[PDB]
């Protein structure tokens, strides 16, 4: 499926997870940010690449990136 | 009239050149997409974020320059 | 007055004023100098 | 899921039950023969009417019959292609690969038989 | 007599075009009584056409094989054949006016940035300030080349927003 | 040397009907070829 | 129960909010920082549902906006009447309407545009107008320019009154929500007062003013010697001489002997041979009957006096077994949602505009209207396009209601819920119908073109080879030709000349004549049905899938107007209902363009022309029976055979039509860069221009940004529609003025 | 959470008629998703696959063909009534997979029990150029 990569510039604001319509991201404990939270993608096989997480990222550039490629039944959003 | 149509030809060539060199120079990165090299040459968009990012690849610049080249020829 | 003046100070209103001014200037120039093409004093 | 009076009508149910495709009471060869007969008989219709030789009497029916036979053969080829390229991997024998091949053979046999029957009916 | 072309006064197709225009104006005029407003309107149109055709002649304008006047754009060639007033003087005048516009816009951009919310001044124009900068732009090339001399016209490449490579 | 007069009556239907039909048949079997 | 509920002075008339451009929404209240704010200023200006969540303020804003639009309309009408009063040859046109072209716009001689003031006749110079205002004023009994001046001054006064009324009813005395929700009182007052009372007043004007002036004009007397309408109003001798039943003096009306009014309230259905228009007595009895029917219908709903009908009770009572809760929650929907009422009003208004265009080309209800081919063509095309725009806005605002004002609590098993519950079957069946129609019409056209290019005229679907005649339309035409014979024996002749009969001509030009229907007519009618079906499919798919879909299950949370949902699931570009309306606008444009092309070609070939002693010689010689069956026939015998007047209009008064034609081609071509492409390319180009202006230190404080994807689509569709509309307008007007 | 709940097919479905955008043949060929919640009272909600339904006072079970529909229903129930539902995925062979509350605390929280995966520890824009990773099968963002 698609590739979801999260960098260290994330501030743990949990906006990307709330904007996710397929429950791909998660919040794990961290020490590199003030909020002590870091975004993770343990369910990247269910991500369709809608880039809704990138819209909700408040940091400049993007702390979360979605790269398309190798579309599957789950990645193409097919009910059939 | 030949003078006017020659200047029209010059306009077409310069505009197609502008589109193609903007696609080539901003191919690996831009301000809307600094990481345009990681997304390959032909990718659709980055979504509706940052105001909208459709037709941002160099392939889309080439595909608009095809229209401009067709008009010039 | 000053609220109406700031409304008149908005960009579309002053653009409209420039539009009427320039159009009237060019129209009166064309009317009192009928169809010139080459500058010949 | 959304049931309708026309889909769940008992008359519609028994009309679709005894159809050769949904009978599930016979070999695929007989179903293919019936399908080919019916569809060739109806497909010969527009060919004996509006073909390029429709103004010429006699030859119009023959030309339409060979065109219907060619269309039947093309449909049989596409049926065989679908059977070979659809059921190539793992209770109805029609959904099987060789079952669909026998269905296609029955379909082309019925198609040529229906074309011949339409030719006989148009001649008489 | 440059580019194998004849002057408009000496040309025959120019006079033929003028005669055809006068003929069709007279044909339109003959359908109205002399004591009617369309008659005076068409007479004024004919007078304007005659004045324009007289002014296009005896002014250096030349036409080739169709009676439609032609313009010479190369300086020097236009200078030695009195064709500078065709495009050479108007292009300098347009450059003067365009520099006026650019200098006025630059002055308004710079002078409305050292204040709180410059976008508010951009969207709601300071009309007395705009008029003051409008009447102060008559010496645009002097101020432009002086800003070039002191280096305030151009920004250095360190304070300029730049796209990643 | 010179082809016979019936060559347009044979090669044109062959490359207009038969050859594209067998090409589409081969391509359809190649698209849906599974392991 | 029904009573006036008005709040006194809720909004103070202050200019403090005129200084701040963005004030209606909190998003724009923070001030501008990018240029996309400015477009957002001009996009959410009338989005009153987004500014406030209170329905009362939205209703007050709607009332004020309607008053403003009525004031604008009255200003435009007063300006039209003023232009007819001063810069017009209406008095000259009244003397000879069959030789002087109607002109009401005069230009200023400035840069050679005085050549646009063509020789329209009557000692006047101007632009030949195609609005038909001259025929409307002749139908209204207007004779002198003083009456037009008085009408213009009254229109300006009423426009100022309506503008002050909007200011008063918003700022001073704002009606409450309960005042707007009295739908029964609104319907009763509109049926009885807005429509019926106006119909009765216009009927009385036609009886007392328009009929005698029109009768004297048809008699051939001097319009200057025609007595003034007040002479007919006060003194009864002239109205008794013109109509003996006026000598009774309202006796037959109050004694129920209405047959005595048959001299000036006639039923002679057809065209007046003197002027080629509808009989004014027929229009008088028509508007009188319409007024009576609407005053009857306006006493239907119960408001404050016990008797009447309840809309909620009627809607809840009409429930069947196959529909569950039949029309249950619709009363609460239409009394709380402005957008549902907007969709209903726009759909019915557009359909009625299409009806107006069809029944106005069919029956010209104006003296000397059918002789003016340009006026009829322009009016038909204009009403056609306004109807199409209204019916596509109906789908747009229905989708807006679906996104915003739909509540699942009030819609459990009602009709809207079941429509949403089988929307997939609806869309699939409509898609199949559209595909089948497009095949069996456009493929028929391609078949005709191929068999024409293959040298097989006997293989074509033409009027000579394969007779696919419209037997139903021909049977209906024959039945309506016999409508006065057996089923409506009180009518003197047929209700229109399109069904059949003879040829009515005015001044040597044919006003109306029977229209023959062949295979080409069947082909173009089925093509029109196919295009309408496709547009209906697009707009219905936009409306029904506005909330959710299999592709996107949470489309309602994204709003009505969003560009996309990213490239996920393969790509979700143009998935919103707004994008569906944007796509359907082009299909509406294509449908109506084909419709008006069919109208223009059919009426130029089989209706319009001149009448000589040998017969009726049409403009194009009746090529529609042999050329309309192929696409190349429309390409050559309709688009290339015509449009020669547009390209040869240079040097004449019609050259502005050619210039407008070129500009329309330009705008149509310029729209394609917004229709194609995207946003990132222009954003990076704007970034490069930003660098260029930053080098010169002329970078604006407001950051320039590219247009939004929705904004870019809107700009593209707007410029595309404007270019196509103005192209057809210029081509139609130039062709119909030069040769007509 | 502490113990992963097991789905019950015998739980009553919410009161609804017939759906057209419901489960297709993929439900009997591939996996399909099933959402469970616990309604304290009967109320009307809007399904993402059609119109409106009424949930029963008790357990409620719904079936969908897409995970996006399940999460849309979950977030609608959480925003409108604070329901906290949970959906499983059932394959063709009957394998049941727990999908939304992986730790039972929802992904908006942390719970100090999830290991962050697919996290690049370098800043964005510090990735190598595609010329550096050529003919290797490794993307610049995958390192
Ligand atoms: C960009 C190309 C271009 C150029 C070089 C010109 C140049 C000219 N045209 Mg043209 N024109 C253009 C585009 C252009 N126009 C377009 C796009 C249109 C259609 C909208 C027109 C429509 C048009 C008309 C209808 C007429 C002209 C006229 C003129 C003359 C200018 C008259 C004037 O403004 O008063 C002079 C004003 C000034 C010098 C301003 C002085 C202000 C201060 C003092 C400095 C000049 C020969 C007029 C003319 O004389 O024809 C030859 C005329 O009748 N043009
Ligand atoms: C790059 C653009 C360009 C081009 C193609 C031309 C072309 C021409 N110029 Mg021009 N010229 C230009 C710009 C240009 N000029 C500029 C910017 C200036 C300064 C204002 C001049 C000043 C100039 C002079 C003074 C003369 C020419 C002359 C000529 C002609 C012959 C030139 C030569 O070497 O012999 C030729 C028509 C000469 C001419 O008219 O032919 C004898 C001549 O005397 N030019
Ligand atoms: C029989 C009485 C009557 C009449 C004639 C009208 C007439 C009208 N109403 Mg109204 N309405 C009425 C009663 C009436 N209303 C009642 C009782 C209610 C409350 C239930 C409403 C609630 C209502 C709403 C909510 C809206 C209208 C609107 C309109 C306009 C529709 C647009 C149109 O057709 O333009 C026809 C235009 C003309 C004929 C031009 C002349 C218009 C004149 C000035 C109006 C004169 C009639 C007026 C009602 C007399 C009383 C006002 C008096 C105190 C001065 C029209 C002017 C719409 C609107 O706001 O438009 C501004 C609108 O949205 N009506
Ligand atoms: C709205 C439409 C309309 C209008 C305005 C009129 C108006 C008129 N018609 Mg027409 N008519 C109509 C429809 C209409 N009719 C229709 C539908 C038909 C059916 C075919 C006819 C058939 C018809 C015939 C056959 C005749 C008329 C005639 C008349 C006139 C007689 C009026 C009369 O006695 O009525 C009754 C009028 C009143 C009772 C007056 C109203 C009460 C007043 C206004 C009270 C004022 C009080 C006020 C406070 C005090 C003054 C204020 C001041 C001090 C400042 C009048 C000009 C007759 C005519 O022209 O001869 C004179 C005639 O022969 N009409
Ligand atoms: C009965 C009339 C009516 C009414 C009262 C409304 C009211 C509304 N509509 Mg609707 N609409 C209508 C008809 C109507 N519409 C029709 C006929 C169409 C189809 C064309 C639409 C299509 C439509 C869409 C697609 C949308 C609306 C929206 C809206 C809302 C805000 C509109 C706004 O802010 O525009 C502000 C004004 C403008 C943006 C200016 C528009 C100018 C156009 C684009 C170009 C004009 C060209 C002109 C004719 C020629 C210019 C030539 C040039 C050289 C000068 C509001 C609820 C919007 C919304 O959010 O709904 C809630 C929305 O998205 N409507
Ligand atoms: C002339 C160009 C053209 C054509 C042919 C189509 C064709 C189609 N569009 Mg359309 N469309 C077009 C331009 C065109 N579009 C443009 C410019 C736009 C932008 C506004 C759209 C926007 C649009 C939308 C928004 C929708 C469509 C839909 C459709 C379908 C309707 C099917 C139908 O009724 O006709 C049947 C098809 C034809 C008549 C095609 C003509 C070709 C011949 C006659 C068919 C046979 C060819 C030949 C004999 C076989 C060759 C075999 C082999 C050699 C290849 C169809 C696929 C709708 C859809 O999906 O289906 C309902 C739909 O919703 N289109
Ligand atoms: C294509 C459709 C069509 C159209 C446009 C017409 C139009 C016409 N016909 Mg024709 N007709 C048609 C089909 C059509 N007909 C088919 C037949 C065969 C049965 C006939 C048989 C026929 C005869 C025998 C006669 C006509 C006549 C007429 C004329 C007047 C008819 C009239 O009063 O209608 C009513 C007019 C209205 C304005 C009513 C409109 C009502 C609106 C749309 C609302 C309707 C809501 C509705 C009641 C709700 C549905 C209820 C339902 C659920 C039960 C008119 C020119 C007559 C004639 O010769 O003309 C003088 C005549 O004698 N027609
Ligand atoms: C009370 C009184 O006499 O008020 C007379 C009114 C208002 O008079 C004054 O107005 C001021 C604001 O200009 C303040 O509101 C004052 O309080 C008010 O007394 O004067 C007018 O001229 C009436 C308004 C005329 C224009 C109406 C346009 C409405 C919009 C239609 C579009
Ligand atoms: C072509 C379009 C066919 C649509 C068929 C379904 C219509 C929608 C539908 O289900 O309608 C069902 C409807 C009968 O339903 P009811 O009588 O229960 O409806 C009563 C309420 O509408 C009040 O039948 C018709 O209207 C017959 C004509 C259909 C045409
Ligand atoms: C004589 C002549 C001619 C020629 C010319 C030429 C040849 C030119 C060249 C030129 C060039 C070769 C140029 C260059 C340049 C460069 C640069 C680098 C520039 C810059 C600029 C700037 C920077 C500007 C600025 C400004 C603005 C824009 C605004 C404000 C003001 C100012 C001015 C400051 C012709 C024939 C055509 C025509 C006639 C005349
Ligand atoms: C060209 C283009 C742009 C760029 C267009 C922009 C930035 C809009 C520019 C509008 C200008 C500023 C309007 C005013 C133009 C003149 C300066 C005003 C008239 C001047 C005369 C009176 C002298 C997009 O942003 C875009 C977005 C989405 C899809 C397609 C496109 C698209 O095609
Ligand atoms: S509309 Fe543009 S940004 Fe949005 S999904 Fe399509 S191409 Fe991408």
């Amino acid at each position: 499926a698609h590739v979801v990569k999260i960098y260290d510039t994330c501030i743990g604001c949990t906006q990307c997870v709330r904007a996710c319509p397929l429950d791909v991201l998660e919040m794990v404990p961290w020490d590199g940010c003030k909020a002590a939270q870091m975004a993770s993608s343990p369910r990247t096989e269910d991500c369709v690449g809608c880039k809704r997480c990138e819209t909700a990222c408040p940091t400049d550039f993007l702390s979360v990136r979605v790269y398309l490629g190798n579309e599957s039944t789950r990645s193409l959003g097919l009910a059939y | 009239g030949d003078f006017l149509v020659h200047h029209a030809i010059a306009l077409g060539l310069h505009t197609t050149t502008l589109i193609l060199v903007k696609g080539a120079l901003d191919a690996r990165g831009s301000k809307l997409m600094p990481d345009k090299k990681d997304f390959g040459y032909s990718f659709p968009c980055d979504g509706p974020g940052r105001g909208g990012t459709c037709d941002i690849s160099a392939y889309d610049a080439f595909y608009l320059a095809v229209f401009w080249m067709l008009n010039t020829i | 007055m000053k609220d109406f003046t700031t409304y008149l100070s908005t960009a579309p209103v002053v653009g409209l004023g420039w539009a009427i001014f320039t159009s009237g200037l060019l129209i009166e120039i064309n009317r009192f100098f009928p169809d010139p093409l080459v500058f010949s004093f | 899921m959304l049931e309708t009076p026309v889909t769940s009508a008992p008359i519609v149910a028994n009309y679709l039950s005894n159809l050769p495709a949904y009978r599930t009471g016979v070999a695929p060869n007989l179903r293919g023969v019936e399908i080919g007969l019916a569809h060739g008989f109806l497909l010969a219709g527009p060919f004996i009417k509006l073909g390029p030789l429709r103004n010429v009497p006699g030859a119009a029916e023959v030309v339409g019959c060979m065109s219907a036979a060619g269309l039947v053969l093309i449909l049989a080829l596409c049926l065989s292609l679908y059977g070979n390229a659809a059921f190539q991997s793992t209770q109805d024998p029609l959904m099987s690969s060789e079952g669909w091949a026998k269905f296609a053979g029955g379909f082309t046999v019925g198609g040529l038989s229906g074309v011949a029957w339409a030719y006989v009916l148009t001649q008489v | 007599d440059v580019a194998g072309l004849t002057p408009c006064s000496e040309s025959k197709a120019y006079n033929k075009l003028e005669r055809k225009e006068l003929k069709t104006l007279e044909k339109r005029l003959k359908k109205y009584e002399p004591g009617s407003a369309p008659y005076l309107a068409l007479q004024a149109t004919k007078e304007r056409t005659q004045n324009r055709f007289k002014n296009y002649a005896k002014a250096g304008l030349l036409c080739g094989n169709d009676g439609l006047p032609h313009l010479i754009s190369d300086p020097g060639l236009a200078l030695r054949f009195n064709h500078a007033g065709e495009v050479f003087i108007p292009t300098f005048g347009f450059l003067y006016v365009a520099g006026y516009i650019g200098h006025v816009g630059r002055q308004y951009i710079i002078k409305s940035k050292e204040d709180a919310k410059p976008t508010d001044k951009e969207i709601i124009l300071d009309v007395p300030l705009a008029l003051q900068l409008a009447f102060q732009g008559w010496a645009w090339p002097l101020a432009a080349i002086q800003e070039l001399r002191n280096g305030s016209l151009l920004e250095k490449d360190e304070n300029i927003t730049v796209s990643p490579r | 040397f010179v082809p016979p007069a019936w060559a347009p009556s044979l090669f044109v239907p062959l490359t207009g009907l038969v050859l594209p039909a067998i090409g589409m048949a081969w391509a359809f079997t190649y698209i849906q070829k599974e392991k | 129960k029904v009573k006036i509920a008005v709040d006194r002075n809720p909004v103070e008339t202050n200019f403090e909010k005129w200084a701040k451009p963005g004030h209606f929404s909190r998003a724009l209240a923070k001030g501008p920082n990018t240029t996309t704010w400015i477009w957002n200023l001009h996009a959410d200006a009338h989005d009153f549902d987004n500014h406030t969540s209170d329905l009362e303020e939205i209703s007050r804003k709607v009332f004020s906006a309607h008053f403003g639009q009525l004031g604008i309309i009255l200003i435009w009408l007063s300006g039209m009447y003023f232009h007819g009063a001063r810069f017009s040859n209406y008095e000259g046109w009244l003397s000879d309407p069959t030789h002087i072209k109607p002109s009401a716009q005069v230009v200023w001689p400035i840069v050679g545009q005085e050549i646009l003031n063509g020789d329209v006749g009557g000692g006047f110079q101007g632009i030949q107008i195609t609005s038909g205002f001259f025929q409307l004023w002749r139908a209204s009994g207007i004779t002198s320019e003083l009456q037009l001046y008085s009408t213009a001054i009254g229109g300006l006064v009423l426009a100022a009154a309506c503008f002050f009324a909007g200011w008063f009813h918003y700022h001073k005395a704002a009606p409450k929500l309960e005042w707007f929700q009295n739908v029964e009182s609104m319907l009763n007052h509109h049926l009885a007062g807005l429509l019926g009372l106006g119909s009765l007043a216009w009927a009385g004007h036609q009886i007392h003013v328009s009929l005698p002036v029109n009768k004297l004009l048809d008699a051939g007397v001097d319009p200057k010697e025609i007595p003034l309408p007040h002479e007919f109003l006060l003194n009864q001798s002239i109205i008794a001489d013109l109509y003996p039943s006026f000598s009774k003096g309202l006796a037959p009306f109050f004694t129920l002997n209405w047959a005595e009014y048959s001299d000036f309230l006639t039923f002679k259905g057809g065209l007046n041979p003197v002027t080629g228009g509808l009989w004014l007595s027929d229009t008088a009895h028509h508007h009188l009957a319409i007024a009576v029917l609407f005053l009857v219908a306006g006493h239907q709903y119960r408001t404050n006096w016990g008797i009447g009908h309840s809309i909620k009770d009627i809607l809840e009572s009409h429930k069947g077994p196959f529909t569950g809760n039949g029309h249950a929650g619709l009363y609460e929907i239409l009394t709380t949602s402005w957008h549902a009422q907007l969709a209903i009003n726009l759909a019915l208004f557009g359909s009625l505009s299409i009806i107006v265009a069809h029944h106005m080309y069919a029956m010209p209800p104006y003296p000397y209207l059918a002789t003016d081919y340009g006026t009829q063509l322009s009016l038909f095309t204009h009403h056609m396009w306004i109807g199409g725009f209204c019916v596509v806005g109906a789908g747009a605002h229905a989708a807006i209601f679906m996104v915003r004002d739909y509540d699942p609590t009030n819609n459990y098993n009602n009709l809207l819920d079941r429509v949403i519950r089988h929307r997939d079957a609806i869309i699939s069946h409509l898609n199949w119908v559209s595909i089948f129609l497009g095949f069996h019409s456009f493929g028929l056209y391609i078949h005709n073109d191929t068999m024409s290019a293959l040298g097989r005229p006997q293989d074509m679907f033409s009027d000579t080879a394969i007779q696919l005649q419209p037997v139903f339309a021909q049977w209906i035409q024959n039945t309506h030709f016999t409508a006065p014979q057996l089923t409506a024996p009180n009518a003197l002749a047929a209700t229109s000349l399109t069904w059949g009969g003879d040829v009515v001509a005015v001044g040597g030009k044919v006003a109306m004549m029977p229209i023959a229907l062949g295979t080409s007519d069947f082909l173009v009618h089925h093509i029109h049905a196919f295009t309408i079906h496709v547009t209906v499919l697009i707009l219905l798919k936009g409306v029904l899938f506005a909330r959710s879909s299999r592709l996107i299950p949470d489309k309602a949370n994204l709003g009505f107007r969003f560009p996309c949902d990213g490239p996920g699931r393969g790509g979700t570009c143009q998935v919103s209902a707004w994008d569906h309306v944007f796509l359907g606008l082009f299909w509406m444009y294509n449908s109506l363009s084909i419709v008006i092309f069919h109208f223009s070609w059919k009426m130029q070939s089989d209706v319009w022309g001149t009448v000589t002693d040998s017969g009726v010689s049409h403009i194009t010689g009746g090529n529609f029976a042999q050329s309309a069956n192929t696409i190349n026939g429309w390409l050559r015998d309709f688009l290339w055979a015509q449009s020669s007047q547009v390209i040869q209009s240079y040097g004449s008064a019609l050259s502005a039509y050619g210039l407008m034609f070129l500009g329309a081609h330009f705008v149509w071509a310029f729209s394609l860069m917004f229709l194609f492409s995207g946003r990132g390319y222009w954003q990076e180009l704007i970034e490069s221009i930003v660098w260029a202006h930053n080098k010169l230190r002329v970078a604006p404080s407001i950051q320039p940004r590219a247009l939004s994807i929705t904004q870019g689509r809107a700009v593209g569709v707007a410029h595309y529609l404007l270019g196509g509309i103005a192209t057809t307008w210029s081509f139609f007007l130039a062709r119909i003025i030069a040769v007509g | 959470p502490w113990k992963q709940p097991e789905l019950d097919p015998d739980t009553p479905s919410p009161i609804f008629g017939g759906s057209t955008g419901g489960l297709l043949r993929k439900a009997q060929v591939e996996e399909f998703y099933v959402t469970t919640w616990e309604s304290p009272k009967e109320q009307i909600f809007e399904m993402p696959t059609g119109g409106a339904a009424i949930m029963r006072k008790g357990p409620n079970l719904l079936k969908f063909a897409r995970k996006e529909q399940c999460l849309a229903l979950t977030t609608q129930l959480r925003t409108k009534f604070k329901m906290t539902p949970c959906f499983y995925r059932v394959y063709a062979d009957g394998k049941v997979e727990y999908l939304h509350p992986k730790d039972g605390v929802y992904p908006e929280k942390v719970n100090a029990g999830r290991v962050g995966v697919n996290q690049n520890m370098r800043s964005i824009g510090e990735n190598v150029d595609p010329i550096k990773v050529k003919f290797t099968g490794s993307q610049p963002f995958t390192i």
